[PDB]
RNA sequence: AAUGGGUAAUUAUAGCGAGCUAGAAAGCGUUUCCG
RNA sequence: ACGGAAACGCUUUCUAGCUCGCUAUAAUUACCCAU
């Protein structure tokens, strides 16, 4: 048969996360580096595709043997959530990341905040004779709140592997805690935090109860 | 798995500055009870043309008088009968020591999150380690500082590889050592305390104006730490050993030609979380000397020694955890000095 | 007043127009004016560029309002900036600001000043 | 109204590489977020059907539900696509049916 | 001034017009410019090549009067952009700019820098 | 008037064979969306004609 | 000495700038009127 | 009493698949100035 699994979960900084985006018109001395940002509301938002690339990076470690020369050499339990072009049987493959946006906006409000989006300077500091070169870059604050929206796709392929697949995604989010969710996370940066999944099924009559114990283990 | 963390305590000694790029000029806070308070002027302004004396304050702020204390913005409020704040609230307790009371100018901010509460990010943290790391190794610290072109006081950047570069793998040894932001702690603990300069060849301290508002000593501040590789990941539980190797090198030269009242003993692992400690704690320390003490044909000229040492005074305090209440300087008059912090680390 | 076809030339000429030392006959043609104060006039402006494009303009009255205590009171002490002030009409600029347009202009009228300052000198 | 400079935002993106992590950029047009297009979807209905109108609503609603549930162009793994429809309403732009059971049937 | 049919062979004399490294010759006639001085240049004059396709000159033009302030203030600090917009005049061609084939003449005129500086590695 | 380069846009397009899922792309010209024809139909009456000229 | 003040730098630096798949594929090339 | 008359260049077809805006980087240095 045919369904859809919305694994919803929401996404709590610890620090400030910055994923990039270029302004070329940005002013002499301002943001240097500042945000992906959503064009309408002007609110940070976290990519799909920095989520689908930090975890499938995170999970070429794990369930990976024989490393990876290319994203195109994932060992298949790995290119059927994520899918390898170079494969005639999973590319399209099972995954769909939604963008998170924000959702706690006007929990931000009544904390005392200006802007969504602080501004750091940080200062390369040259380790001979102590001159300096700041930096300016935005960073979307530290107690933001955004709504992840995995979607998973079963098919009649998918049936006897749902839960193998489901314990690489609990897993790849596990990975992603103990890791920052893209930025400059060597310093800092985007220890994140993923609360509350729940797995719900949106299409198709897919029993989602034995594997949203799975999901809080 | 691979990722080992680490618990980094930083007892902050001797206070401790960090940050924010810009300062409160002076006229931009009230000195009322036995504390500072900073506005949000924006909303001084707001609250100050309600009252229509925009004009007098335009003319207030350009007015020098041969005295100091009703040049501050306190002298505004009194001599306009403006009794309430209401405004941008933030304040903090003064110590007796920034002195004529309230007379200070031009403080430098504390780095703050957008909720306004002070914290040390770690990206200032993982470059007191970087220091230490780049100071111990003989393999960092050889003939560095490439010059090659034009102005001297260049560096080896790639002497530490970092880049990607293609064909080779991807070691980059700091991006292997992640370190994290602290949680944001109280404005309690933040004290205004101000520079002096201790010369060599002069036994005066000058005061200086500058008016760093700094963390208390004696306040605990937990890091994570965060090693992903085995090369990196042995460095940080050998920080114990070379904190103390760098700090016995630093102690040789610059903690030597002093007298030993002014420094003090640490006890813990010595670092340096840095504003005001200066030139020899950011730096590694020969090169450094030799084209540093190179670039100061100025006014402010940095003069024939190795430089002038760093102090503030700060509200004395005793730890009484040892054998024995330890004073935590070893002078009278409460001369600290700037930066200087210790820690404890461990694994997990 | 300047439209954001002359602001730039505007600030070109007003640098140009700036005092200079007619004494130090060593490096002469440099100015009474350090790169630390001018970026001081520009680091009052960053953040109002910044929070402007994600702003609206009614949050901002505050800030603006007070550009005008600022700037008068940079030009206050340091008598040589308030030689820039004047030559470079930034008081009477400041008073036109009334849109995210004219807002973001002025910000750029102050980059286009450290702009030609550092570009001559 | 709602003060966007343009239609279209630019997303910046880069890959990564397995090994030796060398970046590669990209920027992508996209779209904005809160974007509308008019959406029309002519139905034709000939003599010969007679239940086939009735089945094929159904099958055309279900259709429309599964591109909010997946996505549309895109790259819709990485973002992309989310597709809502709103205001789903029919009418006979060439007379003699009636279109109210189907209105209702789009609630 | 650029024609359209001369700007690529002036980015080309312009490009081998920079003067180079005599300094040490680890892979020598290396510029003094890097490429991120000079693709920071173009990252603003390439996008402003995407909107005029789609925008009209009357609505991009504070972007390009901010052209000139980020080309004079880059050709400021760092001298080596500074030899770049002397030997491929572009404040000569910034304030000839009036014309929307015009001001893409320039973005591909820009293009055709970077492209060359490129090449000559 | 209104700035468009040529009376004619090429849309580029694809087929997705289903699985394989590899695709296969397609360039097929269009004419562009205000284009306006000049339109011209003759009817003609004669002696046929007059009973159903208005049907 | 006291008093009143801060001042001078650096404002990002070095890179990557897209890569590989697909590049059209199935059908219909005349039918009827006519001898 | 037009080598004519009748005859849609039309049907089907997702510009799609894979891809972290990443890498390194203490807001720091110097210590004075004027009467």
């Amino acid at each position: 048969t045919f369904a859809k699994i919305k694994f919803s979960a929401q996404i709590r900084l610890e620090t400030g996360l910055h994923i990039g985006g270029s302004d070329a018109f940005a002013a002499i001395g301002a943001i240097n580096s500042p945000v992906i940002k959503d064009p309408i509301t002007n609110l940070p938002i976290i990519p799909g595709s920095s989520l689908k690339g930090k975890m499938r990076t995170l999970l070429a470690k794990v369930y990976n043997e024989k490393v990876a020369e290319k994203p195109s050499d994932d060992s298949d339990i790995l290119s059927r959530l994520f899918g390898n072009s170079k494969d005639k049987r999973f590319k399209m493959g099972r995954l769909i990341f939604r963008d998170a946006f924000l959702s706690n906006a006007d929990e931000l409000d009544s904390l005392g905040v200006r802007s969504y989006t602080e501004v750091k300077f940080e200062n390369t500091i040259d380790r001979i004779t102590a001159e300096a070169n700041p930096r300016q870059i935005e960073r979307a604050i530290r107690n933001s709140t955004f709504d992840f929206e995995l979607i998973y796709e079963i098919t009649d392929e998918n049936e006897n592997q749902v839960e193998e697949d489901f314990k690489v995604i609990r897993d790849g989010l596990k990975l992603l805690e103990l890791d920052y969710l893209g930025g400059s996370g060597s310093r800092g940066y985007g220890k994140v935090a993923f609360e509350n999944l729940k797995a719900t099924t949106v299409f198709g009559n897919y029993d989602v109860k034995t594997l949203n114990e799975l999901l809080t283990a | 798995n691979d990722y080992r963390t680490f618990k980094l305590s930083l007892l902050t000694l001797a206070p401790i500055h960090i940050g924010n790029g810009e300062k409160y000029t002076s006229r931009e806070f009230i000195y009322e009870n036995k504390k500072f308070y900073f506005p949000d002027m924006g909303k001084f302004y707001n609250k100050m043309v309600e009252k229509r004396l925009a004009e007098k304050f335009e003319a207030f702020l350009i007015q020098t008088r041969p005295n100091a204390r009703n040049n501050r913005l306190i002298s505004f409020l009194n001599d306009n009968r403006i009794a309430e704040r209401s405004f941008g609230g933030y304040s903090i307790s003064e110590t007796g020591l920034e002195s004529s009371a309230g007379a200070i100018n031009e403080v430098n901010k504390f780095i703050r999150d957008a909720f306004g509460n002070p914290y040390i990010p770690g990206s200032s943290l993982k470059g007191a380690i970087r220091t230490i790391l780049m100071n111990t190794t003989p393999k960092w610290n050889n003939e560095n500082a490439v010059n090659d072109f034009g102005r001297f006081p260049k560096e080896n950047k790639n002497l530490i590889p970092w880049g990607p570069k293609k064909g080779k793998e991807y070691d980059d040894l700091f991006n292997a050592i992640r370190v994290s932001d602290s949680k944001p702690f109280d404005n309690k603990s933040l004290i205004l305390v101000q520079k002096w300069d201790y010369s060599a060849k002069t036994n005066k301290a000058k005061p200086l104006p500058l008016y760093r508002e700094s963390i208390s000593p004696l306040t605990k501040i937990e890091f994570e730490i965060t090693t992903t590789t085995d090369e990196a990941g042995r460095l940080i539980e050998e920080l114990g050993k070379r904190a103390q190797a760098f700090y016995k090198d630093y102690k040789a030269f610059f903690l030597s030609e002093f007298p030993d009242d002014k420094i003090q003993a640490n006890l813990q692992y010595p670092i340096y979380l840095g504003a005001g400690s200066g030139a020899w704690t950011k730096t590694l320390f020969k090169q450094a000397d030799g084209i540093l003490q190179r670039r100061y044909s100025r006014m402010k000229t940095k003069m024939v020694k190795k430089g002038v040492l760093k102090l503030t005074k700060a509200p004395l305090k005793t730890v009484k955890i040892p054998s024995g209440n330890h004073s935590l300087v070893k002078n009278h008059e409460s001369f600290y000095e700037m930066g200087k912090a210790n820690f404890m680390i461990k694994e997990i | 007043i300047l439209t954001d076809e002359n602001y730039v030339d505007i600030a070109e000429k007003a640098i140009l127009k700036l005092e200079r030392n007619t004494r130090n006959r060593k490096n002469p043609d440099a100015f009474f004016l350090t790169t630390s104060k001018l970026r001081n006039l520009l680091s009052l402006t960053s953040t109002l560029f910044d929070e402007s494009k994600v702003k609206e303009y009614d949050a901002l009255l505050d800030r603006i309002a007070y550009l005008r205590v600022q700037f008068v009171y940079q030009a206050g002490r340091e008598i040589a900036v308030k030689d820039l002030i004047e030559k470079a009409q930034i008081l009477e600029a400041l008073k036109e600001i009334k849109d995210r347009e004219t807002l973001q202009r002025f910000c750029r009228y102050m980059e286009a000043l450290v702009a030609y300052f550092k570009f001559y000198g």
